């Protein structure tokens, strides 16, 4: 696998006039989902990272604005990075999003993360882009391919033991660390129980204790729940992403959850900017934002 | 070891025309406390 090679290609358009493909090959990308699938389940599906870091929200196949974004925050291995998934549909450019990240994984494994998404899920990414976009640019077996080795991924992360990281958010069955390290893979997300709250439920400024989301599918908390949640796992802070918002980070309950999106002008239906957290050494935070003119 | 809030960066303006290299406006950098 010559990912010096693939990693050039696909950096090799940081210059040129935005919108262009990188076509890697079948067999490039096969080897890029075999490998970082074997790194997923040598790594704990409940990350624990250090300081400093960088952590991202939803990229969502816009590869020219990744670019940017590290651009901005610095190439690796310059900074080390989180991602909290959703690195496919909506964009025009999943395959090489996706590609990059996988790259910079086996890259440079102990320096990068990446967290399972809710579109890192086959019943999801078959609707909006991932799929049309394999069956496109390359065959459905490819597709089937990204699915296996996202059904690896990592659920959530700890930083320093005091910011807890996953895409969606908490849920009313966890009690205990315990029970998503329990979580084995590789495995589908179901539409009901810990791994689905994890990926799909939302907070709610509007909600007392656990509601019903407008979704249709896992749960909303309100304020009350994020600070019971951080007293009893002496936690600090909970970060997600799984929302767009308008200055690309928000805050719920009080600076206790913040909300990461790193999709500037969403999908051409929004104005929103994107944002990343720099966590320091000091476990302070900093949020770096990516704002369209 | 606790968790703090540094002062707000400026943002790094982009043109979507533009290459990813190079931006309108180079953002503000994390600085210490």
């Amino acid at each position: 696998l010559n990912l010096d090679s693939i990693i050039g290609r696909l950096l090799e358009v940081q210059g040129s006039r935005p919108g262009k493909n990188v076509q890697l090959t079948e067999n490039e990308i096969r080897g890029l989902c075999l490998k970082s699938r074997e790194i997923f389940l040598s790594q704990p599906i409940l990350l624990e990272l250090e300081a400093p870091l960088k952590i991202c929200g939803d990229i969502h196949g816009q590869y020219y604005d990744l670019l940017r974004l590290f651009e901005y925050g610095g190439f690796p291995p310059e900074s080390n990075y989180l991602f909290l998934g959703d690195y496919v549909d909506r964009g025009k450019q999943s395959l090489e999003t996706i590609c990059l990240l996988l790259a910079y994984k086996i890259k440079y494994p102990e320096n990068f993360f990446l967290l399972r998404g809710n579109h890192e899920c086959a019943s999801i990414n078959r609707i909006y882009g991932f799929y049309d976009e394999c069956k496109r640019r390359y065959n459905i077996k490819l597709w089937k391919t990204f699915t296996d080795c996202f059904n690896c991924l990592p659920i959530a992360a700890i930083v320093d033991e005091k910011i807890f990281c996953c895409h969606g958010g908490l849920s009313p069955d966890l009690q205990s660390m315990e029970q998503i390290r329990r979580i084995m893979r590789p495995t589908d997300v179901p539409d009901q129980g810990l791994l689905c709250d994890l990926l799909w439920s939302d907070p709610d400024k509007d909600v007392q204790g656990w509601g019903e989301n407008d979704r249709g599918v896992s749960f909303t908390f309100g304020a009350e729940v994020v600070a019971k949640f951080l007293h009893k796992h002496d936690l600090d802070l909970i970060c997600r992403a799984h929302q767009v918002v308008e200055d690309g980070y928000e805050f719920f309950a009080k600076r206790q959850l913040v909300t990461l999106f790193s999709a500037p002008n969403y999908c051409g239906e929004f104005d929103n900017a994107g944002a990343m957290m720099s966590v320091d050494e000091t476990l302070m935070c900093s949020f770096q934002i990516l704002k369209p003119a | 070891k606790r968790v703090t809030f540094g002062e707000d960066l400026s943002p790094e303006v982009f043109d979507e025309s533009l290459p990813a290299n190079t931006p309108l406006r180079k953002g503000g950098t994390p600085v210490c406390k």
